[PDB]
RNA sequence: GUAAAUUUAACUGUUAGUCCAAAGAGGAACAGCUCUUUGGACACUAGGAAAAAACCUUGUAGAGAGAGUAAAAAAUUUAACA
């Protein structure tokens, strides 16, 4: 759903493509230390 | 998640339904408009770079 | 006590009696019972919702 | 006595759906500020009980709350007991209010922390393809690495305004 | 130390609902005097 | 004014975007049932020289009539009321896993 | 909601009684609504293995309205099982013989083709003409809206509405009519 | 644009063609029929077309209680004034 609308906004057709939802880190250490980059 | 919300968070799900209904109405108004008018408040899309 | 409902740990009898006493201490009026919802009342599997009203 | 585009009322004269008039943008913008302020005061005064949130973790969305367990389907390069922050919160909800990200809520607004309590592997998963041979002795078994996370806490900060 | 066997759900919660679990009356409006369909007040 | 949905059931929904426009705020307090929309609790319900007798209202009924009574009372078919053999009875797990 | 576990489970899976009026309604549209309610497909807790169907009560089944010529054209066929036992009757013929047959068959076809179907039919209560047993009337919880909007007859139009509509043409004053 | 090709040293097995589209040549401008040619599919997967070797989508290597898609639902009721 919403693939064509997302393309109209310049986003990836799939929400799992490029953008903060996928590329940003999933987690970080509770003290604030950044996690290692994810494999994907 | 939406199915889980419908069962365990009915108030939150009604809000999501209200939000979807509002956005649907904004789409209807825009379709009638020629584009001269401004876009709906909820229609506005946040951009990322 | 994670996940446990209060009365599962604290066993009470006649909750309505305890409720009336606690409302009195708070000066609230005695609760009135009414039928908020009802379904299949004349069946083996009925459902009833009872609401307590103060004033 | 009629406009040039006047049509006598009939079944098909106008659309069947009821006409909807949306609020005036200027007036609605003022109302939105009042609602955001009201909800902000509830957060400031702690007028909420248990909170739940939707987090995006390991390509997945989890409807979680405090003390919950989630079984992640892979290893996480963390020792057991390590406390992490789940940084992708799509939604945080309370009894009386819900905050929605577009698509993710800001880190300032909501903090979700979890702990690794177990690192293990799944039960053996049989893989069997019916190729043109004696299949039984050719069954493959795979076990997938898993991580159990406990949701310690969900905290919202008064930063809506 | 728990048995390494099939786990039915990849999540466990003791508090699944914050706003109240859905029931058939969750989204039904109430009616004046709780009258039923085709019921007559002042019988 | 304008409401996306009716507000007479479940909760009253107020939708508001934040000034930055990156967050949607929903205020949804519960809608308490009005006292008027409720019914009063239904009140439940001689030469008797001899004591009242607790006569047993337990009447024997044959399998066919008994199943017909059970099926009508619970609005089911007759099949579920028949027994099954030992093979299926013993197969059933009497210590099933329980989640909360 | 802070209910006790057993009461909470009872409320969530409780059976609801729905009332449906069949006057001047097409059977299929009545059947489509009844099918969903009889299966529990209208509940967010729906699962096929959960027996979450609801009760559906349909009145005025004798006053259903078929669109088109389905009264004559629509044929219901059955076979007794004996040589020459094939019987074919029209919807009109079946309706006179059994006022609830048409709605019942329409619902039966829509329900899933599995062993749960006959159980779902037990929760279907079809009544020909506005009479419902008192016991069933006391169960009723909600009345579902009629799927088809019944058009008003010419006589049923109020004078204000008749005046509000314009006179499109000028009839010749010398015409007999 | 691509990454394969030839040669040398050894060696083994498969190969009795079905349908679809196209062009011919024989039958009857029949056959799920005869012959040849071009391409495709079928002994490698899956989705769809009612069931479905041959049509369409898609290629095939695992786990997921995530997501975007592909093919993918048949239409139609047939005049006249004196």
């Amino acid at each position: 759903a919403g693939g064509q609308w997302r393309l109209q906004q310049g986003l990836a057709a799939n929400p799992s493509g490029y953008g903060p939802l996928t590329e940003l880190p999933d987690w970080s250490y509770a003290d604030g230390r950044p996690a290692p980059p994810m494999k994907g | 998640v939406l199915a889980d919300l419908a069962i365990y968070e009915p108030k939150t799900f009604k809000s999501l339904a209200a939000l979807a209904s509002r956005r649907r109405h904004e789409g209807f108004a825009a379709a009638l408009g020629d584009g001269k008018e401004p876009e709906g408040i909820f229609s506005r899309v946040v951009q990322y770079h | 006590m994670t996940g446990k409902e209060l009365f599962e740990m604290w066993k009470i009898i006649n909750p309505m009696g305890l409720l009336v006493e606690e409302l009195k201490k708070r000066n609230v009026s005695a609760p009135e019972s009414r039928l908020t919802r009802q379904s299949g009342g004349t069946t083996a599997l009925p459902l009833y919702f009872v609401g307590l009203y103060c004033d | 006595s009629y406009l040039p585009g006047y049509v006598p009322k009939t079944s098909l004269s106008s659309p069947p759906w009821p006409e909807v008039v949306l609020p005036d943008p200027v007036e609605e913008t003022r109302h939105h500020a009042e609602v955001v302020k009201k909800v902000n005061e509830m957060i400031v005064t702690g007028q909420y009980g248990r909170l739940f949130a939707v987090v995006h973790f390991a390509s997945r969305q989890w409807k979680v709350t405090s003390e919950d367990l989630i079984l992640i389907g892979n290893e996480l390069d963390l020792a057991c007991g390590e406390r992490i922050r789940l940084e992708k919160v799509l939604l945080v909800g309370a009894d009386n209010f819900t905050l929605l990200g577009k698509p993710l809520l800001g880190k300032d607004l909501v903090r979700v922390e979890a702990t690794v309590i177990e690192k293990t592997e799944s039960w053996p998963r049989i893989i069997m393809r019916f190729r043109k041979r004696k299949n039984f002795k050719k069954k493959r078994i795979v076990t997938t690495p898993q991580t159990v996370l406990r949701i310690n806490s969900i905290e919202i900060a008064p930063c809506l305004l | 130390g728990l048995d390494v066997i099939r786990i039915r759900k990849p999540f466990h919660t003791d508090n699944p609902s914050i706003q109240g679990q859905w029931h058939p009356f969750t989204n039904k409006p109430t009616t004046f005097r709780g009258l039923r369909p085709r019921e007559v007040q002042d019988p | 004014t304008y409401s996306p949905l009716p507000d007479d059931y479940n909760c009253n929904v107020e939708l508001a975007l934040t000034s930055d426009g990156r967050t949607i705020v929903c205020y949804h307090p519960s809608v308490d049932i009005p006292y008027e929309h409720t019914k009063p609790i239904p009140r439940p319900d001689h030469d008797q020289v001899l004591k009242t007798r607790l006569e047993e209202k337990v009447e024997h009924l044959e399998e066919g009539p008994m199943i017909e009574q059970l099926s009508k009372m619970f609005f089911t078919t007759k099949h579920r009321w028949y027994p099954h053999g030992r093979y299926h009875r013993c197969r059933k797990n009497l210590n099933p896993p329980k989640d909360r | 909601s802070s209910f006790s576990r057993a009461p909470q489970q009872w409320a969530t899976f409780a059976r609801i009684w729905y009332l449906l009026d069949g006057k001047m309604q097409p059977p299929g549209k009545l059947a489509a609504m009844a099918s969903i309610r009889l299966q529990g497909l209208h509940k967010p807790v729906y699962h096929a293995l959960s027996d979450c169907g609801d009760h559906v009560v349909i009145m005025n089944t004798r006053h259903i309205a078929f669109s088109g010529n389905k009264w004559e054209q629509k044929v219901y066929s059955s076979h007794t099982g004996y040589p020459g036992g094939f019987r074919q009757v029209t919807a009109a013929q079946l309706h006179l013989r059994d006022p609830v047959a048409i709605v019942k068959l329409a619902i039966y076809g829509m329900l899933p083709k599995n062993l749960h179907r006959r159980t779902m039919m037990e929760r279907l209560h079809l009544f020909p003409d506005e009479y419902i047993p008192e016991d069933i009337l006391k169960n009723l919880v909600e009345e579902l809206p009629q799927p088809r909007k019944i058009p008003k007859r010419l006589d049923e139009y109020t004078q204000e509405e008749i005046d509000a509509f314009p006179r499109l043409w000028t009839p010749p004053e010398d015409y007999r009519l």
